[PDB]
RNA sequence: CGAAGGCCGGGGGCUAGAAGGCGAUCAGACACCACCGUAUUCCCGGCCGUAAACGGUGCCGCCCCGCGGCCGGCGCGCGUCCCGCCGGCCGCCCAGGGAAACCGGGAGGCUCCGGGCUCUGGGGGGAGUAUGGCCGCAAGGCUGAAACUUGAAGGCAUUG
RNA sequence: UCCAUUGCGACAACGAGCGAGACCCCGGCCGCGGGCCGCGGGACGGCCCGCAGCGGGAGGACGGCGGGGCGAUAGC
């Protein structure tokens, strides 16, 4: 939600993404973020319009490598591999 | 003179590649078709024209280029007949499919 | 008038991109300066020189002089900024310089000490930052506290917006361009801290992204 | 079953003698005389995750291709041929992602490289800009700045060929271009070097 | 005066003390593990007269004798006589033989 | 307990060789280079207690991306190999650290600072000196100031 | 590799400029014009041999054209 006024109003200017493997936000300046989306079938064996299903990893876990095991394992979860 | 600088060369390359039916391996001859604000200046870039000729020798050399790159065979290259899978693959195929 | 060279500079010109807020979500680079001016139009964002310093080349005919100057950008509300340039000529290098202080431009987190009332008035929490052997420390205040720095760094808290504040420097804090850079970098890392502010998952929609 | 076959001849399933860590999820066995082999169902199973992920964007000539090996060099300009992607063949140029005055200067959305070790500057060059890549990985890649992996055989011609007709096929398939379940008009003969 | 080498300039490892060879160039104290070392196997005769000898030798089939003559020599002789050189600092780090 | 040199009392004495002698070189050469040579170098019984005695890095304990090499012990495997485990010695290196060089089996997990214990430093000189004390056969060692003087000394790194 | 940061080819760099060269002047051989002067042609590492170019031959007035003019940035 961010941070609140005494009322309700939240203050906050904007709401960072965060990375889908690691919780950290993101934050600007991090050029080493990359979101990406996947089809999500549900037809035969064709995808279909604006229907997608979207992660995030921060420029940490890619520098080491962990995207190929962290989104196979996130993919997999949601339904998208076994 | 032995070395040709830069001017000459990047010259000579458009012009080879603008005229390349006209050229033949001489001298004389490619004077005309190179014939640039000098005559010596003229008599070095044909002096260059004269020998890339003969270099290219040994477009025309393009247009068959796409035509070699699609030709697909009537046979397949993998037209395989008996497998050779015995090892740690046959396993493999065992724990994957049919095998 | 000024044209586009490349796609997200172009998408600044139709009434495609409202604010930097979404730039700086989706975390891009921005590459023309002019981008900047379309969002911060006509002296919004305020501009000072803090350092001409002169270096030299030695030569086998003598030293080789040039100039190296530092500039801050800010507008008053919640964007700081801050670029060097070099140049054989005073006038060019300030002008490099600026470009490139703009061209760095950031966001800032700002909030509540003690009490929730009115409007965030001093750092959200506490800021560290380094550069060189400079280090900082920004510590949040309570209301009518000022700006306890150094006239260096109170002109960059100043530019940000940042009221209230205490701040404690440790190393070789007479190095001016390392002083502004350690600052520079505390006010950078103000959105990278997870606070329970922000825990909460949410669902990603690719229809808002800009398409990098 | 077929593709399986096909695998079998190309070798698609050998490795090189060394192992990483990261691909030791993807081995099944060991030769004797050292070299790794692939379990095939898990190559297939990121080969159809790629596919799934190379859809999602509107205008495919703004994938990137790049392939540095000779090897691959005319599987990489037929991959683009059916799909429509975009190839950077020989030496990739520094600055192609980050220096706009440069001639050949793009801003694309995926990376699809051959090799991580080849190739190096293009999955570099990727991470200052916020592209994500995807790979063609054998048992001795290192998996730094890349998302997905693809275990294959990524030295011979006939394994490199039939990796890239596989998703070029998958691909069609899924936009609806090809027919699904029917053998593609494509031999993977015009994928390997002759 | 940093660090110039990770070696310290000699291969002593796990050790306290090793062996002192003298110089054979000059005659100098050099730790062994520090000494520079190379192995030679040569003939007797220059190769220029080794068909002479070899015509006008009387025993068939007879062969000509080798030479082998480890040469150990200290930093200053090696750099001196050119047996190691001088190098960039990318170079040094080089083990290639 | 303690390298080498040194000292006291016995023995031994090939090599090399402080000192000493001598041939050259030179402006001079009492030095480097050539030749001869005493202590010393070796053994036995003591003493002395220092070295760039160095990884210029104190000891115990935890966590720590990876790829190799060698050394000792063990176990599973197929048919010497091969995969692991414990312990040691080494190379390269993501992150992180740092003024950098570089470290990375830590010099990491530290201005986001707190696992336990012992020792040492506080601008450059004067000075490790004077003085007192303990130890030593001596040579020394260990402990160790003040007056006075000075704007720098010094680290790593860049171009010439 | 060349007289030459002249070039070939390789490269976290891609793409330009100056200096170099090109240019100007003189002098060799040949044509049209005028009455020697003044307008053009000619020479290029072109030919044939041996391994971007180093060699050997041939023809030609001249063989790698010859003597000069000009001359970067930074300065004392
Ligand atoms: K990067
Ligand atoms: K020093
Ligand atoms: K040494
Ligand atoms: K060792
Ligand atoms: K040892
Ligand atoms: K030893
Ligand atoms: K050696
Ligand atoms: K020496
Ligand atoms: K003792
Ligand atoms: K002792
Ligand atoms: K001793
Ligand atoms: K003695
Ligand atoms: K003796
Ligand atoms: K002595
Ligand atoms: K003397
Ligand atoms: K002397
Ligand atoms: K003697
Ligand atoms: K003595
Ligand atoms: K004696
Ligand atoms: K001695
Ligand atoms: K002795
Ligand atoms: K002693
Ligand atoms: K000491
Ligand atoms: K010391
Ligand atoms: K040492
Ligand atoms: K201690
Ligand atoms: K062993
Ligand atoms: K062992
Ligand atoms: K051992
Ligand atoms: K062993
Ligand atoms: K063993
Ligand atoms: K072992
Ligand atoms: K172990
Ligand atoms: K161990
Ligand atoms: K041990
Ligand atoms: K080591
Ligand atoms: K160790
Ligand atoms: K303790
Ligand atoms: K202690
Ligand atoms: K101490
Ligand atoms: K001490
Ligand atoms: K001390
Ligand atoms: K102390
Ligand atoms: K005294
Ligand atoms: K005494
Ligand atoms: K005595
Ligand atoms: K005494
Ligand atoms: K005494
Ligand atoms: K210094
Ligand atoms: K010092
Ligand atoms: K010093
Ligand atoms: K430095
Ligand atoms: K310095
Ligand atoms: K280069
Ligand atoms: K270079
Ligand atoms: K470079
Ligand atoms: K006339
Ligand atoms: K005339
Ligand atoms: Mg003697
Ligand atoms: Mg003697
Ligand atoms: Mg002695
Ligand atoms: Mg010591
Ligand atoms: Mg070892
Ligand atoms: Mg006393
Ligand atoms: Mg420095």
């Amino acid at each position: 939600i961010g941070m609140k006024n005494s009322s309700g109003v939240v203050v906050d200017a904007y709401i960072p993404r965060k990375c889908s493997a690691t919780n950290r936000l993101i934050g600007p300046k991090d050029h080493a973020a990359v979101q990406l989306s996947v089809a999500r079938v549900n037809d035969k064996g064709k995808m279909i319009e604006n229907n997608y299903v979207t992660f995030a990893f921060c420029g940490a876990i890619r520098s080491r490598g962990g995207v190929d095991s962290a989104f196979m394992l996130l993919a997999q979860e949601h339904g998208l591999m076994e | 003179g032995k070395v040709r600088t830069k001017t000459i060369k990047r010259a000579a390359r458009k012009i080879v590649e603008n005229n390349y039916e006209s050229l033949k391996p001489k001298d004389f001859q490619n004077n005309k078709a190179i014939c640039i604000p000098s005559k010596r200046l003229r008599n070095k870039v044909a002096g260059y024209v004269t020998t890339l000729m003969n270099r290219v020798v040994k477009r025309l050399q393009e247009e068959e280029r796409e035509r070699r790159d699609n030709y697909a065979p009537k046979k397949s290259e993998f037209d395989v007949e008996n497998i050779t899978v015995s090892g740690a693959t046959q396993q493999m195929i065992d724990s994957i499919g049919f095998k | 008038e000024w044209h586009p060279s490349t796609k997200l500079g172009r998408l600044v010109k139709a009434g495609k991109i409202e604010s930097l807020y979404d730039i700086f979500k989706y975390s891009l680079p921005i590459k023309e300066t002019e981008i900047i001016d379309y969002f911060f139009p006509k002296s919004e964002l305020a501009e000072e020189v803090c350092n001409i310093m002169s270096v030299q080349k030695q030569t086998t005919a003598g030293q080789r002089t040039r100039f190296r100057a530092h500039v801050i950008v800010g507008n008053r509300d919640g964007f700081i900024g801050y670029g060097a340039g070099v140049s054989k000529e005073v006038a060019n290098a300030i002008k490099k310089a600026a470009k490139n202080a703009r061209l760095n431009i950031v966001p800032v987190r700002r909030g509540f000490w003690g009490g929730k009332l009115g409007d965030p008035h001093t750092v959200s929490s506490k800021l560290s930052g380094k550069c060189g052997s400079v280090r900082v420390r920004l510590i949040p205040a309570p209301r009518g506290a000022g700006i306890v720095a150094s006239p260096t760094v109170a002109k960059v808290l100043e530019f940000a917006g940042v009221s209230d504040v205490f701040t404690r420097q440790s190393g070789h804090s007479r190095t001016l361009m390392n002083s502004v850079g350690a600052v520079y970098n505390a006010l950078k890392s103000s959105y990278s801290i997870l606070t329970p502010d922000l825990w909460k998952k949410e669902q990603l929609d690719h229809v808002q992204d800009i398409r990098t | 079953e077929a593709d399986v076959k096909k695998m079998l001849v190309a070798t698609t399933h050998l490795g090189v003698r060394n192992i990483d860590r990261r691909m030791q999820f993807y081995i099944f066995d060991r030769q004797k005389d050292g070299t790794f082999v692939f379990n095939l169902q898990k190559v297939w199973a990121k080969i159809v995750f790629a596919a799934r992920i190379l859809v999602t964007i509107d205008d495919p000539a703004e994938i990137a291709v790049v392939a540095n090996r000779p090897d691959a060099q005319r599987a990489i300009l037929k991959f683009c041929k059916y799909t429509h992607a975009t190839a950077f063949p020989g030496r990739f140029i520094p600055g192609n992602f980050t220096n706009r005055m440069n001639p050949n200067y793009c801003e694309p959305r995926l990376l699809l490289v051959n090799d991580p070790v080849v190739d190096r500057q293009a999955i570099l060059e990727a991470s200052y800009v916020n592209i994500p890549t995807i790979s063609l990985c054998n048992s001795d890649a290192n998996l730094k700045f890349i998302d997905v992996a693809i275990p294959c055989n990524n030295k011979t011609p006939m394994s490199i060929g039939l990796i890239y007709w596989l998703l070029a096929r998958e691909v069609l398939r899924l936009k609806g271009s090809i027919s699904r379940t029917e053998e593609w008009d494509v031999k993977p003969d015009l994928f390997v070097a002759l | 005066m940093p660090v110039k080498r990770r070696n310290n300039g000699r291969s002593k490892y796990n050790c306290g003390h090793t062996n002192i060879v003298r110089c054979q160039n000059c005659h100098r104290c050099v730790p062994k593990d520090k000494v520079i070392k190379r192995f030679t196997i040569r003939n007797i005769v220059d190769n220029t007269i080794a068909d002479d000898v070899l015509n006008a030798c009387v025993i068939q089939g007879f062969a000509i004798p080798k030479l082998y003559n480890k040469v150990q020599y200290c930093v200053s002789c090696s750099i001196h006589n050119h047996i190691v050189r001088v190098r960039s600092r990318e170079d040094r780090k080089i083990r290639t033989p």
